[PDB]
């Protein structure tokens, strides 16, 4: 069975900084893709960032285009996300979730967030 | 090192497009369903998912094969029925002066002539009376088909009604319809199905308006193959149905004179009561709703600021310039002048009466040479309709000025089933198909 | 909805189409408009004939999946087996390889004679 | 981006009752769209991928269809364990956007 | 010239004709004169169907060199082989046995039941 775990999120005031750590187990993470999404008090999901199998294509999104930076290390199956500068706007419940492979019925293989964690909470309040 | 050796598969799922021949499927009439196969209770369909086609329907035969059907029908429809070749003689006319109005002063002649009988010596004198639109002057009048051809009087017992029909395709081909909506007719559809046969389309004829129609599902649509140009018309396609109302209340009476024999001619009587003009209504707040959306949807290919102005047709024949139709055997001509006449610049209970002139000599195809006699029918008649469509023609159209004007259309009655079948084509299966495979035989 | 049936695996992978051949194979057979109907019902008949007669010729007679013994050459397609039968349609195959039909059908037929030949000449033995 | 569009915003049903949901795209994104289901205080939970197909475990009530930029969540029998908020999310093209959310609860 | 195709190996000996056989097989199948073309059509495919008909009931179905267990009589035909297969022409052989054409096909329908009966005891086994 997947497992994910985050950890790592607390209070911060605005302009600070902050590591969120997801431990993965129950599957091979050298070959699953990684997604750090966040949730806003009030408002939909949004895709935060995405890692790699390999861990040499990181994207992100235009809100946290270079403030946010993601990481992964397959030989613990953790990852990684450092927040600098954190804004009003971060404030929220955090997630890491997996990317994995699934066939459709007509046969054609895309990646979706199978398996997500429990999710962490991080407040950017004065 | 790819070691791989040619493998064939039956039963492959490609098509290509054909043309081929369909045929009938409904559930005495001239269009005749005597020879038509019995449709099935539940027709199926199959959903083609995540398949796209490519669609355009001014280039469709079942267009063309509809229309040859259609004229077969009708032409072998009046091949058992009497032909007026005696009724080529010289009438003595008169005007009737009997309870008319003003407007309906001249539009009937009482009209006596000699005629033959059953006995080939004998000799009958009788009388009738004749539309002006049928009479020509040579006192002494003639018909106007005399010195065209004669054709033949249709036959009584045989009904005009339209009657829905579906066409299938044979054994070894399949039917694509587009179920997207908002789809004008030309471009790549992505929601496809697999039909056994076309729904039920009733070959109704008229023009200038398209009545009994089908309606759009989701907004008035405008379909054209080229906008740009002016010479090619607009088929504009409403979302909700615009009731009209005609009606021929004169009082008809029929006699029948045997003019050999087995062979009778039937011929109008007298009227009974006053005699007015036959006349259409249409309701006035939907029409101008229904104008309102159509210049609302033209506002968007013709530009958002340019004037848009419906006015009157340009000229030609009575069936192009009048909106022709059939109601219980009747032919009548409506001028639509009253409808198509305003100007839209960029930002009760009254209803819209539309005169009406009656016909009996019909060409009802474009053809020269063969008419049709249509006989009288007795009593009032009324019938009640829905107008879901529009065929117009842009004038001019340079770039000089910025005023667009629109007029009716019509004549050519391939559009009339074009707006039905723009939603259809027709491919054949190649099942047959060769693969790279591991095997070894 | 009927999404499955007849024609329904036509956006499918090929991998995926070839499991429900039997279903396009079984349709493929089933007074003025009499004769046109007539005339519709004689050409199907002579296709279906014409497709029989292509399969037997080549020694695949009553095989929906018959692999033969002609090998495949590279220059008509480079595509392996990896992105073909789970990551390409039927129709895009056909619309790709339609250039290069006749010879394969010919390489089939000129192979069936020496297989039958051979299968002669080993059983008068 | 793309940019994900839902409706209704929110919706009450009662049990037994058939939801319909419908999602839109600005471009053309094949039928990569997958739906998701949240409960207050959980993580979102994947129903539908690929715009038809169910996952494994899933109730077969819950279906999926549509095509080009409209598609189309189907909960034919309505349960108490199906309430919750629904969103529908486009993974052709990086970034992956998710929609403004349906909230299905109890009339 | 195109001296051979279709029927060019017609003036060839037994042995070296047997060698075509494909060529002929393929072209048995391909107002008022559409009548005359409907009708040789219709004719045609029923003549074809009746040579696939025969074909089959002697178990030599999809094969156009089958042999069989019927033994060959010496008294329908003397020659042997040496003057035959190569110092002969399928036309002079038809020719010199279209009396005896009934017989052999008779033998040849009773023949496969009969081996069809015994596969299918073995098979019950
Ligand atoms: C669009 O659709 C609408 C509705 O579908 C159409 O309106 C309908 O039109 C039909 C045909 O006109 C009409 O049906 C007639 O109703 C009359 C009044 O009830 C009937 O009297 C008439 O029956 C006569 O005609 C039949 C053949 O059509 C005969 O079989 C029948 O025996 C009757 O004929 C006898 O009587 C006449 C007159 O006395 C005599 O001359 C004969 O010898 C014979 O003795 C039809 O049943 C519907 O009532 C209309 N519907 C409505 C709601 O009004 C409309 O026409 C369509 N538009 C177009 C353009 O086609
Ligand atoms: C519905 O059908 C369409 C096509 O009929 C499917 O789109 C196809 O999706 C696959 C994804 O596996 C694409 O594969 C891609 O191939 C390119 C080749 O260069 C490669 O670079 C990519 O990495 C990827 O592997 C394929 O190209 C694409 N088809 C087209 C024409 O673009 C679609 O997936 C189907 N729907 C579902 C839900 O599967
Ligand atoms: C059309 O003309 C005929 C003939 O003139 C009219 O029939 C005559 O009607 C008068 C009075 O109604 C009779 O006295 C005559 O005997 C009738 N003539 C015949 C030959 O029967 C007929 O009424 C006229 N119809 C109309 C509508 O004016
Ligand atoms: C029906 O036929 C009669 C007889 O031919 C027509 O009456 C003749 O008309 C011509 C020309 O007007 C005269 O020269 C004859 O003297 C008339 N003969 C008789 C006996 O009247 C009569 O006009 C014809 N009917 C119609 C309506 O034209
Ligand atoms: C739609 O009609 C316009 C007008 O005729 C076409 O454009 C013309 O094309 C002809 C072709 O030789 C030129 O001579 C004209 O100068 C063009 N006129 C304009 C105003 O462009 C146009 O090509 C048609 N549409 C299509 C798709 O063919
Ligand atoms: C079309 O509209 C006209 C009025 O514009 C109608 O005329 C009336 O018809 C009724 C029939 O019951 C008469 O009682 C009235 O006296 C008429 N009034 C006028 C001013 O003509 C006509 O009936 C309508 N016809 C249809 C078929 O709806
Ligand atoms: C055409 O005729 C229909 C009836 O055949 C008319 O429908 C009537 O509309 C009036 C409104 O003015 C209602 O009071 C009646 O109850 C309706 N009758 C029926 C049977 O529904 C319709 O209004 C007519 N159209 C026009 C433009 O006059
Ligand atoms: C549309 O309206 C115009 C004028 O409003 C009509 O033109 C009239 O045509 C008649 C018949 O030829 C002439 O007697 C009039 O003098 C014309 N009027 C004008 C002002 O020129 C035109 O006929 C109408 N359309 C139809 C089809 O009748
Ligand atoms: C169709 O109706 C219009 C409107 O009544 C007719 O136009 C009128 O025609 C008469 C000639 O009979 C003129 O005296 C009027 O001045 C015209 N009115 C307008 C507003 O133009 C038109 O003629 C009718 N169609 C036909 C073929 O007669
Ligand atoms: C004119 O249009 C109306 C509305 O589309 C038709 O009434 C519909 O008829 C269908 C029958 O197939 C029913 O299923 C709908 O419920 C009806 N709708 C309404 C609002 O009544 C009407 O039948 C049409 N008239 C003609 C002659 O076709
Ligand atoms: C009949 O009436 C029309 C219109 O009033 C007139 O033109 C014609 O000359 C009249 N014919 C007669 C009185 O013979
Ligand atoms: C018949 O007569 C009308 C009017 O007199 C004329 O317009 C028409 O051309 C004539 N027909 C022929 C074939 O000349
Ligand atoms: C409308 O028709 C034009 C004709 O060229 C076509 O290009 C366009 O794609 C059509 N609209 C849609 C939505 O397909
Ligand atoms: C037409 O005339 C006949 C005969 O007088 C009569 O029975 C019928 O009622 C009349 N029709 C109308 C609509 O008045
Ligand atoms: C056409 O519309 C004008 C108003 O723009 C009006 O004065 C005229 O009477 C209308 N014509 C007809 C025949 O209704």
């Amino acid at each position: 069975e997947v497992h994910l775990a985050e950890s790592g999120g607390g209070l911060v005031q605005p302009g600070g900084s902050l590591r969120l750590s997801c431990a993965a187990s129950g599957f091979m993470f050298s070959a699953s893709e990684m997604h750090w999404v966040r949730q806003t008090p009030g408002k939909g999901l949004e895709s935060v960032s995405v890692i790699g199998g390999s861990g040499t294509s990181t994207q992100y999104v235009d809100s946290v285009k270079g403030r946010f930076t993601v990481s992964r290390d397959n030989a613990k199956n953790a990852l990684s996300l450092q927040m600098d500068s954190l804004r009003a706007e971060d404030t929220g419940v955090y997630y890491c979730a997996r990317g994995g492979e699934v066939r459709s019925r007509g046969g054609w293989k895309n990646r979706v967030l199978d398996s997500w964690g429990q999710g962490v909470q991080v407040i950017v309040s004065p | 090192a790819e070691n791989l050796w040619v493998t064939v598969y039956y039963g492959v799922p490609v098509w290509k497009d054909a043309e081929t021949t369909l045929f009938c499927a409904s559930d005495h009439n001239v269009w005749a369903t005597h020879a038509c196969v019995p449709t099935d209770p539940n027709p199926q369909e199959i959903h083609l998912e995540n398949v796209t086609e490519e669609f355009n329907m001014w280039k469709n035969n079942m267009v063309e094969q509809m229309h040859t059907d259609i004229i077969s029908l009708w032409d072998q429809s009046l091949k058992p029925c009497v032909k007026l070749t005696p009724l080529c003689v010289t009438l003595q006319c008169t005007n009737v002066t009997n309870n008319i109005t003003d407007d309906m002063r001249g539009e009937l002649k009482n009209c006596s002539f000699n005629m033959t009988t059953e006995l080939r010596d004998k000799k009958q004198k009788v009388y009738s009376l004749f539309y002006r639109l049928d009479v020509v002057q040579i006192k002494e009048y003639r018909l106007i088909n005399c010195n065209t051809s004669a054709c033949t009087q249709a036959c009584p017992k045989v009904s005009f009604e339209p009657i829905p029909i579906h066409y299938c395709a044979p054994a070894g081909f399949a039917i694509l319809k587009c179920k997207d909506k908002k789809f004008n007719g030309t471009g790549p559809c992505p929601s496809v199905s697999t039909v056994q046969c076309t729904h039920g389309i009733k070959p109704v004829v008229s023009t200038q308006l398209l009545l009994n129609g089908s309606l759009a599902e989701e907004e008035v649509m405008i379909r054209s193959e080229n906008i740009t140009n002016n010479a090619k018309n607009i088929l504009v396609q409403f979302n909700t149905p615009v009731q009209i109302n005609c009606t021929r209340p004169n009082n008809n009476t029929r006699k029948s004179i045997r003019i050999g024999p087995g062979q009778a001619f039937y011929a109008t009587g007298d009227i009974i009561g006053d005699i007015r003009q036959a006349h259409c209504n249409v309701s006035k707040a939907t029409w101008n709703e229904t104008l309102g959306k159509v210049v609302k949807q033209l506002r968007k290919h013709f530009g958002n600021n340019t004037i848009i102005r419906f006015a009157n047709s340009s000229g030609g024949d009575l069936e192009v310039t009048t909106h022709s139709f059939n109601c219980g055997g009747e032919f009548f001509y409506c001028n639509t002048s009253g409808l198509f006449n305003s100007t839209w610049i960029s930002n009760s209970n009254d209803s819209i009466t539309l005169p009406c002139r009656i016909k009996q000599i019909i060409n009802m195809w474009q053809r020269i040479g063969q008419c049709m006699y249509a006989p009288p029918i007795q009593g009032v008649i009324r019938c009640v309709s829905n107008i879901t469509g529009l065929i117009l023609t842009r004038d001019g159209g340079s770039t000089n000025s910025t005023t667009e004007t629109f007029r009716p259309g019509g004549g050519d009655m391939r559009d009339n089933w074009r707006s039905e079948l723009y939603k259809y084509k027709v491919v054949k299966i190649e099942p047959l198909g060769v693969a790279p495979t591991r095997c070894k035989r | 909805a009927v999404f499955l049936g007849f024609l329904g695996a036509a956006g499918s992978t090929m991998g995926a189409a070839s499991m429900t051949l039997t279903v396009q194979a079984r349709n493929l057979l089933s007074t003025v408009w009499g004769i046109k109907q007539l005339q519709a019902r004689v050409l199907a008949v002579e296709r279906y004939l014409r497709d029989q007669q292509l399969l037997g010729i080549w020694g695949c007679s009553g095989k929906l999946i018959c692999c033969t013994n002609v090998p495949w050459n590279s220059s008509w397609s480079n595509r392996n087996l990896s992105e073909i039968w789970d990551n390409m349609t039927w129709l895009q195959w056909d619309k790709e390889i339609s250039n290069y039909t006749q010879i394969i059908y010919g390489l089939l037929e000129e192979s069936q004679n020496q297989q039958e030949k051979n299968e002669q000449d080993l059983l008068a033995l | 981006d793309i940019q994900m569009t839902q409706s209704p915003s929110s919706l009450s049903a009662s049990v037994g009752d058939r939801v319909t949901i419908t999602c839109q795209t600005s471009q053309p994104v094949n039928l990569w769209v997958a739906w998701y289901q949240q409960k207050p205080g959980k993580a979102p939970n994947l129903l539908i991928f690929g715009a038809s197909t169910l996952q494994s475990g899933v109730p077969s009530r819950f279906s999926g269809s549509g095509a080009g930029t409209e598609f189309i969540l189907t909960i034919s029998n309505l349960q108490p364990e199906d309430f919750g908020t629904y969103f529908c999310q486009q993974h052709h093209n990086f970034p992956w956007t998710f929609g403004q959310g349906t909230k299905v609860d109890v009339k």
